[PDB]
């Protein structure tokens, strides 16, 4: 519910 | 294709009167309808007119502003308001048709509606 | 303006089979617009002419109408039994429309 | 009877048979007539005929009343004092009888007007103007001078204006129909709107009678039905102009719901009664400042329509369904449905005589 | 850094590299992304994923608000968990680093959206509606089931919307000119009109000034200038509609007197503060109810244009001179004059990042 | 300045 | 292109001032303009911001109902209207410029207008 | 909500040629959406970093801007002697905007 955010290291 | 007239009837002087002729084969816009008058025993008399193509009436010298002419569309209907009317108003009124193109003479007549008074 | 159709006779007799003509005078020139009508005792009035010289559909020929002038005449080449009726003569040029007095076609 | 006028100075005077010269498409009536002279006071040896038929009207940036400028459409022009060897034609049955009346110092003249030219139509004057009439006009005008060139003077003149009619075809045409098929773009089901008149040829007067059938698939309600008779006027003075004026109309409050259908026959009679306050409308030619009713259809020559010139008057009858607004669009789209029936607006041919000039005159 | 998302459940989650596909005309950028499974918690055998370009869009019959309909334009869909042998395809640089960060239990998956198909356009919602955006939309979704028709689950799937969309040429086009020459009734001198706009190109928010030049001639004044700035939308649903809305206009009362010459300089600049009351104005394609500008013009694949679905946009400016009337036919002719000049409303290309959403939120 | 009528006898 | 403003000056507490800004090289629809406020020797301070091309207006917490700012587009000028300034409102104010499609930092600032109460 | 951006060290000193790391704290997440601007006294503040790692056009390659959660930092490769000023980070994510602090960077 939420579309979050994150890196691909 | 007749000319009906109807609502004349004895009435005191000074009073008011409707007479209402309803045209039947023709409509107003195409034919100019008028009412004419015959004393007991006398000639013809023309009362008044109207001309529902361009929109005009007219009246004998005798009776204007006591007469009214009117004519609605939406039934083919010819009225004639008389007001005041005078002792000497009584006659025989038949309800007559000429044609707006052009005035050929009165070709279709009423029956005669009697006014008293 | 206002214009007296004298019509004469005021009334006249004739036998069947007869010619009779009659005559109407304006007071003022009126062109060829004149028309005749005929009534009978009680009975709405019938139109005859229209232009003092065209005759009205259905009429007789019998019936004729001619003009001179000022003077329109009204004229049956042979009166049936019929024709023992009124005749009013109209002008229909300058309002108001005048008629005549009336002529009286008797036996 | 016929009609005659004379000068001012009375010794010329030119005689016409009618006013009113009818139009069969094909070929137009012949004018003729009889011109009466005087050899001993016509020193100036000749005596010329003219017709002319020249468009007529009122400038709008001069602020002169009365004053208007004209352009000639066609002009023709006869010798009569002076038999003239190449206008030798054969006299007509009334031109004849004219001449053997009025004797030897009288002489004919005949014209033939050529196709394809413009019927006598009179614009509607504003209760502002005060000059002659506007609009398409024929003149028949004699008079006498030297040379063509030579000054005018008017009291040497006589003119007589005359018409040119046309009157309502023998036979009617094909009934008019036309119909309509909107889609929307909500649904892939059509709205869908018929209509036609009784007949072809409508009499000035005669009632017109319309009917109306609706069928609505759709999903939007129809709010109401509109029709009207509008009149079309072109005008080829110098480039080709159009405007449209309507002459009767009638509004009914009816709808239709979603599928469901409708049919109704409504009634209109274009008059001139309520349109008096509308400038520019086209009516009948005038001869004098009478009244006349509205302008009568004008026949086209079949295919050849080649540009002609003055006023040409047509009329169309229009039948509008006003649709609901709202969804994704609201009142940015174009909702209305309309659809129109062409017809023909005449008089039937008189019997004797030429058109009168309002028989019973005030 | 990439966007991701979680089903309802947790077990199923979903990888994208960026929201906003570019469109260069001719190809369109692939769709990419990394779905994480997780098999013991997926007896299912399979996992799906799915590429739905919809319309979506409020219906006005129904009086249920929120409730809308929907139509598929172009749908895809993917094998993912098991891997197809049949649609392999080379991995991207940033799909086959996610797989190798998030580890076995993580499987690719690509599109390629075909070219010719509508950019995310949303249509303005009025006041009263409450329901999702209308107009064209695409949708990412990923679930799990034993076969493709199998019920959908809502807690067993993700979904996010993504957008299609171009922005301004490199080059601009010939500078855009147009005039047109009307000529009146009463004289042979015609009234002359040109206007032209400084480059073909504008962007969101940039000023347009338009240039005016009349040459006056006839005899009749000009009694006002209007410009006005419409936007043109086509929708091919179903059946091809087609509505204009006005997003910006000035009217100038200047005047222009007979044989004299006039110039001028108008500005005018398109923005959404002052439109906010039009319905159904179309915007660029939101994610959410958040703010957006007014829709970039949608470049047309040369002369191809096979009815492109969903909404196109385009923009024109119109200059109309309002002519005095009177004369002869007074307020029944159409006197005015109008010339219209199209032109482009699009962002330039973005540096580095793609758009970003209300950047400083309320 | 009038057109008047006649009858051509 | 370059953003320079005007207006400030010495005020008594509670009066009023009016901070112009006017904007050259850019419009006020492709572009929102924000006010900063830097109290001498200390770090910035947002007061003020406007977008002309959507129609909204933000201020800061501190300054909200005092303080009001429009756009007159004609010019590309924009106004910050103070009311009621306290004796903490004193600073040094800089118009600033952000991008409005889209926001990426203040790139271009004013010269600094001086405000002592 | 407002967000309290804790930007340290207050103030520090360094020598020419040598690398200078500053350090920004956000007490929620917002984002890559970082500014960062350099202030000399008495002068309007220039822009340096957008994104939190995107150089401003025509700003010298030395200064760098790196993110790491909520942590983003500001690093200068090679202290040129006109780097001597004031910094400011600053988040522009959520209204209202707020600065950090401020560090003095000092020969």
């Amino acid at each position: 519910s939420f579309t979050r955010s994150t890196v691909d290291t | 294709v007749q000319l009906v007239e109807s609502g004349g009837g004895l009435v005191q002087p000074g009073g008011s009167l409707r007479l209402s002729c309803a045209a039947s084969g023709f409509n107003v816009y195409s034919s100019s309808i008028h009412w004419v008058r015959q004393a007991p025993g006398k000639g013809l008399e023309w009362v008044a007119s109207i001309s529902s193509y361009y929109g005009y009436t007219y009246y004998a010298d005798s009776v204007k502003g006591r007469f009214t002419i009117s004519a609605d569309t939406s039934k083919n209907t010819a009225y004639l308001q008389m007001n005041s009317l005078r002792a000497e108003d009584t006659a025989v009124y038949y309800c007559a048709r000429s044609r707006q193109f052009w005035y050929s003479g009165l070709d279709y007549w009423g029956q005669g509606t009697l006014v008293t008074v | 303006s206002d214009i007296q159709m004298t019509q004469s006779p005021s009334s006249l007799s004739a036998s069947v089979g007869d010619r009779v003509t009659i005559t109407c005078r304006a007071s003022q020139s009126v062109s060829s617009a004149v028309a005749w009508y005929q009534q009978k005792p009680g009975k709405a009035p019938k139109l005859l002419i229209y232009s003092a010289s065209s005759l009205y559909s259905g009429v007789p020929s019998r019936f004729s109408g001619s003009r001179s002038g000022t003077d329109f005449t009204l004229t049956i080449s042979s009166l049936q039994p019929e024709d023992f009726a009124t005749y009013y003569c109209q002008q229909y040029k300058y309002v108001p429309v005048t008629f005549g007095q009336g002529t009286k076609v008797e036996i | 009877r016929v009609f005659k006028k004379a000068s001012p100075n009375g010794k010329l005077t030119v005689y016409l048979g009618k006013r009113d010269f009818v139009d069969h498409i094909d070929l137009v009536d012949p004018v003729d007539g009889v011109v009466l002279v005087d050899p001993e006071y016509l020193k100036e040896r000749r005596v010329y005929v003219t017709l002319t038929c020249a468009f007529r009207y009122g400038r709008e940036d001069l602020d002169v009343l009365g004053l208007t400028f004209r352009k000639d459409l066609f002009v023709a022009n006869v010798q009569s004092f002076p038999p003239a060897p190449e206008d030798k034609k054969p006299l007509t049955r009334l031109q004849e009888r004219l001449i053997k009346k009025l004797g030897e110092h009288a002489y004919p003249f005949t014209f033939e007007i050529p196709p394809n030219l413009p019927c006598s139509v009179t614009l509607q004057p504003g209760p502002e103007d005060t000059g002659k009439a506007c609009g398409v006009d024929y003149e028949v005008k004699a008079f006498c001078a030297e040379n063509l060139e030579e000054k005018i003077h008017k009291r040497n003149s006589v003119r007589l204006v005359i018409r040119k009619v046309q009157y309502a075809p023998e036979r009617p045409g094909p009934q008019p129909t036309a119909e309509t098929t909107r889609q929307f773009l909500m649904s892939d089901k059509p709205l869908h709107l018929e209509a036609s008149l009784d007949k072809e040829i409508y009499y000035h007067g005669e009632p017109i009678s319309v009917n109306v059938h609706v069928t609505n698939n759709t999903n939007k309600t129809v709010k109401k039905i509109k029709i009207s008779v509008r009149q079309y006027a072109d005008i080829c003075l110098f480039n080709t102009a159009q405007y449209k004026c309507p002459v009767a109309m009638e509004e009914a409050d009816d709808t239709v719901a979603p599928s469901s259908t409708f049919c109704k026959v409504y009634t209109l009679t274009p008059f001139l009664a309520n349109n008096r306050e509308k400038r520019g409308l086209a009516l009948d030619g005038k001869l004098k400042h009478e009244d006349t009713n509205l302008a009568s259809s004008t026949l086209l020559r079949e295919g050849a329509n080649r540009e002609i010139l003055g006023i040409i008057v047509s009329y169309k009858v229009k039948v509008k369904l006003v649709v609901s607004r709202g969804g994704l669009l609201g009142d940015l789209a174009s909702s209305d449905v309309a659809v129109e029936l062409p017809f023909t607006l005449m008089h039937p041919k008189p019997k004797e005589e030429p058109p009168h000039r309002e028989v019973p005159e005030s």
